[PDB]
């Protein structure tokens, strides 16, 4: 018996990127599908986002790079030259015909939800499009070209006194870190893949410089990490962080980018993991941010959202899909929850228990709130 | 990571003089275009999205968002159906074939099915395409 | 250690005591011909040997010196079917260790040193034998290393055999060849190329009175296989801005062809060519996770497991000596150099992480031998925290994993292109000059190229092709050397000709 | 390794067995000192029959080889034991002899009349390593017969560092004139009264050896003594830290000689020649100006690590500090040094694997880097077990293909040939690097140190419950641990012991 909203603007899943590039924007529009056939709409306010404007694009990024995004076009590349080289746009995140459209569509809803949320109207904010968590205050990265989610929590910090961010994607989400890595009112766990990966950072060693000291949880975790093992350390961790750091607003990053079988993934885990973890951080009855980013198999990445949303309000779903429009898209088996594979995981128990036993003792000397 | 003044962001420090006046500066950013209620039972709403289906044009969804327009009341929405159509945006054989042409003879190079799709944008093209890949 | 008080007592062992003796025996013995005790003569020839050295180093003395035999305490001795000029190089391997092996006189030997159990020259010139196997006395190896009970020389001679039937069903040794080895021909795989019904109905008509109801079991036996005689080129065309995946189906000698095209999207930073599929890894992008396989017979790329790390400029080997792709090496997104071994099972597309190198390197040239993944030179770190041409050789086994650097090193440095061909890695890398590297000897020859810029090697079936980079038009811009005569060849057929060749793989 | 071009693999090579020298090596150990075959010549040691071969006795040795090519009878060696001519024929023939205390200067006799080279050097290097008071102005004789110069000065060492128990003996009675001037014009400390050991040796024959008398007492080297055994320890309720020396008698007995309360705080140090040289905010060094008391000042590190390993090596005159972590919890391998004099740090070559707290010792050129604690899975560290030689010389380290029987926080100390290695308990080890082995030993029963005066291993209890004299005097002879004294300091938590 919890309201819950979701944002979703009909007109994000026509931004196409490139040929042959990882992250294609279709998702979201496949998600939204699923929801409107599982019968998951019926029961959560839909509401439409806003345009982002660039004069609350600028609160965190520089001008010079924002008036970049607003002007360039794949039509006047040749123009933009030293440009394009200085703020990294151009061959990982690469200027296609939208993109600022795209960005103002992402940071909108987000905003707004963030907006929406601490007025204490709803209690769980779902958005699927925003969660672009790789992108700097003056650069582009990793696919992402705002950082939506630290525009969001910098919306959040004005009623709320300690925000808490968490990270289920398979990489590091380093400018939201990057982002509050002095301020200690925001605290960012991460659950991620550190060996040699993108997008490097994010060591055991480098927790806070400054105020915020202690205040920035780094887990980094090895290959073919199963389910068991992911909830084993992703509840007492989060139960210690709850209870030392006591926050007041959550946002949850729920990157689809670590289950089984993705274009460009290394863990193992299943959709129910995914769940299990929302619904752990959805048990603190605290307001709740729920984002997007990463999830490069698109059928997966739909399949394990529309689960998500049938977390977040309490409704169970069966394993069959109802009638949509993209069954040409769905494995012949036409079911919604996947399976493992056969990778095994390298992370053998007590490295899990040393690393842990390390957060603790960096969690126990937080003061008092 | 690095640390600095063009690095990081510049959080505001909590003042709780602050937490009750904004809350009507800034209104509610976005549309409303659908919201549950507790009146009308999912049957008649089953019933109503089945009729939108069969006996009309409308989808899963559209229904919904007309059945919002009339502050969910049924039958009047009912008697809005004959009204707004669902936006039939036949791509016809010319638009269809000559797109399997700039398909056949180009790729996913939509800049290039634009120099002969000129009337079309590219909104249209790439959600075309998408729900033109089940061939 | 409990007893052993160094102050009191201890069991010295001293272990530079087997080269005292060996480069004594080597130096008082065959000098001074001092205390000698047999008389060995051959063919005409009295030769002052010594029974202690003959006994410790072959059986066959051992058991002609001790014996209860008239001639165990006389003296001279004559030995048979054995010249006065292949003794003289057992008598020099014998006492000293080094003989010098030649094509010439090679069988002989061979038989020679199976008579008289000297195991380490007769596996050496069993290999020899290996490597110098014609196409012409392909039927005469095969029926020399059956009498000998050697399965090694064997396998090798009837592989070649097996790979060229089709011109040697009219030689009159093929037409004399008796059922078992036939039979092994045959039940291995002929191509169709090699026309092996003929074939076979060829043979049975010889002696047809004794060999008609002798010969439908062989029909019975008789296999196909497909085609594994490619060459994969992979270079981006001057045309657009997509690289190729021209397939170079060789013919049977002096001409290679072209099969099929496919084209790719992305970029690749490595490729490999596994058991006749190719597998390309890498992404225009920052993420260089992705990874596809290819195959002539689909004109597709389907997808295979990401790997588990994102480097560039690592090493691909393959080899099916039990189904995995390898990743050695690579320098990593923040410009420093990995040094971790990744392995794909391509019966399962699961990638594994196993033991690390003990040099970083980016660039290395692997080879895979028959086991043993080598990898040669590339780049190195400097000491400056920059890089430099290395010179290493490593040796990563992928039985036990276990892998470590050889402690001599490579003639030049640096970026080289190296191919596997019999037993041999040829390495070309700083313009034009080949070195075969034996990794058994530990030792390098080179060879010398046109002097007209690199160069790729492919072994391809038989032969060594040997591909330019820039197609300057002008020049034949492919070659075809003969390792045993040196001779570089000119062999045209392109047709689909490229420009800027990135991987020429196996 | 060579790129030679007048052969070819397919045409013409040369071919290079490798199994050569050991198959004949085990093929003359197996069918000859097993079967007795193709038996040649007869050797007859006293009375006993030794059917050997000609061409080994030949092979190894030169006496054998210029015996047998004289140019048919039973010869007979008319010097040589029934017991000691078989451990030359085992050693000959296997290569493996069994070493012995009481029959090794015998062999170092017959092993240099056969010019058997190695077994010459190794029964020097065993009959150097036991010198002791009893025997070393016969070991100086011994030396001197067979022209050795490196068991002479292993035998001149102890000759005149124990002098004034000498003076009165009879080995020192008949003594030639010119073992007498080696022994004194070398550096005799005055702690044995050279001078009047002198005219001692001359009153034995008074009216001949005087001629020489003045001008023998114009040729010594009197030199001051040094000092031994520092104990930079944490004494009482702070008050920083000590500087404890001690200096050494020789009546099993060892001494206090001044303290240097003057300390702030020490991460590591070292002792060089004869004084030391102090690193601790954290890349400084001081040195102990003991003859006055006070400390001095010298160049800093080019660098700050912690728990790094300093190892003084006086042959380079300089000093060498290796490993340890840099702050952040990474373990480092970077080698710097020190050079005494120019007072310039440097740089050397890395380490193979990283390591810190580690137990550096050094022989005689190289460094041992022992022990420690290495990065393991993945971002921890354990405690290693690794064996690293940094060869000070041509700048080479590499890992030895072999662990210790331990791991964790160690202490060495150098000791003639050896290194005495010891760690958590119940353990002291006898590492010998020529010959690539270990030697365990029982000792009395907490981490403890372990230090080398002269002639014996002093092994300190670093921990007391307060009035026990926990420090014992190791004779790793007979393993024989005893409890010496005459300390007269309340030393409790002591870090190190510098040797
Ligand atoms: O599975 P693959 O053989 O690697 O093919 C994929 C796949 O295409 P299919 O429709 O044939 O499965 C992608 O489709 P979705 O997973 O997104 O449905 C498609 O992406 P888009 O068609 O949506 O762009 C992508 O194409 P691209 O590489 O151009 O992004 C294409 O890859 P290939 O080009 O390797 O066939
Ligand atoms: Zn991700």
């Amino acid at each position: 018996r919890r309201k819950v909203c979701y944002y979703y603007d009909g007109d994000v899943g026509n931004y196409y990127y490139g040929q042959g590039h990882p992250m294609k924007p279709h998702r979201i529009r496949m998600t939204h599908n699923l929801l409107l056939n599982y019968g998951l709409y019926r029961k959560m306010e839909i509401y439409r986002p806003h345009k982002a404007n660039a004069e609350e694009m600028t609160k965190y990024h520089s001008d010079d790079y924002i008036k970049f995004l607003r002007s360039i076009r794949p039509d006047n590349m040749s123009e933009y030259s030293k440009q394009m080289q200085r703020f990294n746009v151009g061959e990982d995140c690469p200027v296609f015909d939208g993109l600022f459209e795209f960005c103002q569509l992402s940071t909108g809803g987000s905003v707004a939800s963030a907006v929406k949320l601490n007025k204490q109207q709803t209690d769980i904010a779902v958005n699927w499009a925003g969660g672009l968590h790789h992108a700097k205050k003056s650069e582009a990265s990793g696919f992402c070209y705002v950082n939506d989610i630290v525009l969001a929590i910098l919306e959040l910090l004005k009623y709320h006194q300690r925000v808490l961010y968490i990270d289920i994607d398979i990489h590091h989400g380093d400018g939201v870190e990057e982002a509050f890595y002095t301020t200690d009112r925001v605290m960012t766990v991460s659950f991620h893949k550190y060996g040699e990966y993108f997008p490097g950072t994010g060591d055991l060693r480098d927790i806070g410089a400054g105020k915020g000291k202690y205040y920035a949880v780094n887990y980094p975790l090895r290959d073919g990490i199963d389910d068991e093992s992911y909830e084993a350390i992703f509840k007492p961790v989060m139960s210690k962080v709850m209870e030392m750091f006591q926050p007041s607003a959550v946002v949850l990053q729920c990157g689809s980018d670590s289950l089984s079988g993705d274009r460009l993934g290394c863990f193992n885990l299943t959709i129910k993991g995914h769940a299990k973890c929302v619904e752990f951080v959805k048990s603190f009855n605290l307001p709740m941010l729920m984002l997007g980013g990463g999830g490069y198999t698109i059928r997966n990445v739909a399949r394990c959202w529309t689960y998500e949303t049938a977390v977040a309000l309490d409704t169970e779903i069966p394993n069959e899909l109802p009638y949509n429009d993209y069954f040409e898209y769905f494995g012949p088996d036409f079911k919604l929850h996947i399976s493992p594979s056969n990778m095994t995981n390298q992370n053998t128990n007590e490295y899990l228990e040393k690393i842990k036993q390390r957060l603790f003792e960096n969690l126990r000397m937080l003061p008092h709130a | 990571m690095r640390v600095g003044p063009q690095y990081q962001a510049v959080v505001p420090d909590f003042d709780p003089a602050k937490l009750a006046r904004r809350s009507q500066e800034r209104d509610n950013l976005g549309m409303l275009v659908w919201s549950p209620n507790q009146n009308l039972s999912e049957a008649k709403l089953d019933e109503y999205i089945a009729i939108a289906k069969e006996k009309h044009g409308y989808n899963m969804e559209q229904a919904l968002g007309m059945l919002f327009w009339h502050k969910h009341n049924i039958e009047k929405s009912l008697a809005d159906l004959p009204n707004f159509t669902p936006f039939p945006d036949e791509w016809t054989v010319e638009d269809k074939v000559l797109f399997e042409q700039a398909f056949s003879f180009h790729g996913k190079t939509f800049h290039r099915i634009q120099q002969m799709l000129p009337d079309k944008s590219i909104a249209s093209l790439v959600k075309f395409y998408y729900s033109w890949k089940k061939t | 250690s409990m007893d052993e008080n160094y102050f009191v007592n201890y069991t010295f062992k001293d272990r530079s005591h087997s080269g005292r003796v060996a480069q004594g025996i080597m130096k008082l013995c065959l000098e001074e011909e001092l205390f000698a005790d047999v008389t060995i003569s051959v063919e005409g020839r009295e030769f002052q040997l010594h029974r202690l050295v003959l006994s410790a180093q072959s059986c066959f003395f051992r058991s002609m010196f001790t014996s209860n035999l008239k001639e165990a305490h006389n003296r001279v001795i004559v030995l048979q079917d054995v010249s006065e000029s292949v003794f003289q190089l057992l008598v020099d391997y014998i006492y000293h260790g080094t003989v010098k092996l030649r094509a010439e006189e090679l069988q002989e030997i061979y038989e020679v040193s199976d008579m008289y159990q000297l195991t380490s020259l007769f596996e050496e010139c069993s290999r020899f034998l290996a490597r110098t196997v014609q196409v012409g006395n392909c039927l005469q190896v095969m029926w020399l290393a059956d009498r000998h009970s050697d399965p090694e020389l064997y396998t090798a001679a009837k592989h070649c055999a097996k790979t060229h039937l089709a011109q040697l069903q009219n030689t009159e040794e093929f037409l004399h060849l008796p059922h078992r080895l036939l039979t092994d021909i045959i039940s291995d795989g002929v191509p169709c190329s090699q026309n092996p019904t003929e074939a076979i109905e060829a043979w049975i008509n010889f002696n047809k009175e004794e060999r008609e109801a002798f010969a439908e079991s062989l029909r019975t036996s008789l296999k196909e296989i497909g085609e594994n005689v490619h060459i994969y080129l992979i270079g981006k065309e001057s045309s657009r801005t997509h690289s190729l995946a021209v397939s170079l189906h060789c013919a049977e000698d002096d001409s290679i062809s072209v099969s099929g095209q496919n084209s790719l999207c992305h970029q690749i930073t490595a490729a490999c060519k596994h058991g006749g599929d190719l597998y390309v890894v890498g992404g225009s992008t920052t993420y260089m996770l992705r990874m596809w396989k290819c195959n002539n017979a689909t004109v597709d790329w389907e997808w295979c497991a990401p790997l588990p790390r994102d480097r560039l400029q690592h090493t691909l080997v393959s080899v099916p000596g039990k189904d995995a792709i390898y990743s050695l090496g690579g320098k990593t997104l923040q410009d420093t150099l990995s040094n971790a071994v990744i392995y794909y099972r391509v019966g399962d597309n699961v990638w594994t992480e196993t033991t690390q190198l003990e040099v970083a390197v980016s660039g290395a040239a692997g080879a895979n031998l028959n086991g043993i993944i080598y990898l040669l030179g590339g780049e190195e770190n400097d000491l400056d925290f920059f890089t430099k041409p290395s010179r290493l050789i490593q040796c990563f086994d992928t039985e036990t994993d276990k892998c470590h650097v050889k402690p001599y090193v490579l003639p030049f440095a640096g970026r080289m292109h190296a191919a596997v061909h019999k037993d041999l890695v040829f390495i070309v890398a700083e313009g034009d000059s080949l070195v075969c590297y034996n990794p058994l000897l530990d030792s390098f020859t080179r060879l010398c190229l046109p002097e007209a810029s690199l160069w790729k090697i492919a072994s391809c079936n038989g032969s060594i092709y040997v591909f330019r980079d820039r197609y300057k038009k002008g020049d034949a811009n492919t070659y075809k050397l003969d390792p045993a005569t040196s001779a570089v060849t000119v062999t045209r057929g392109i047709k689909v000709l490229l420009t800027n060749l990135q991987f020429v793989l196996a």
